[PDB]
């Protein structure tokens, strides 16, 4: 079976490329605004710098 | 009166990053929340920033 005519379809596609960058404030999100809880965080420190 | 000079100043509660060398004298600081390079090596636990 031999073709004799053809189509010239046009397809879409989608791939996503990135997704919304994102900050996190260790001390304002645990210890919302307290010194008192902040003070206990800097022991935790090197976890945020993870 | 003789010829002598002093300085008053008052501590502040103050969030310090220390340097210890290998001696174990404490030969540079940091003074976290003093502008924002300081506060950048504050959170970064670094005394340089890239
Ligand atoms: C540290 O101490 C050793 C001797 O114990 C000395 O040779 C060296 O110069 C000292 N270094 C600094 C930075 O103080």
């Amino acid at each position: 079976a031999i073709p004799t005519n053809f189509t010239i379809s046009v397809t879409t596609e989608i791939l996503p490329v990135s997704m919304t960058k994102t900050s996190v404030d260790c001390t304002m999100y645990i210890c919302g605004d307290s010194t008192e809880c902040s003070n206990l965080l800097l022991q935790y420190g090197s976890f945020c710098t993870q | 009166a003789g010829a002598a000079a002093y300085y008053v100043g008052y501590l502040q509660p103050r969030t310090f990053l220390l340097k210890y060398n290998e001696n174990g004298t404490i030969t540079d600081a940091v003074d976290c929340a003093l502008d924002p390079l300081s506060e950048t090596k504050c959170t970064l636990k670094s005394f340089t920033v890239e």
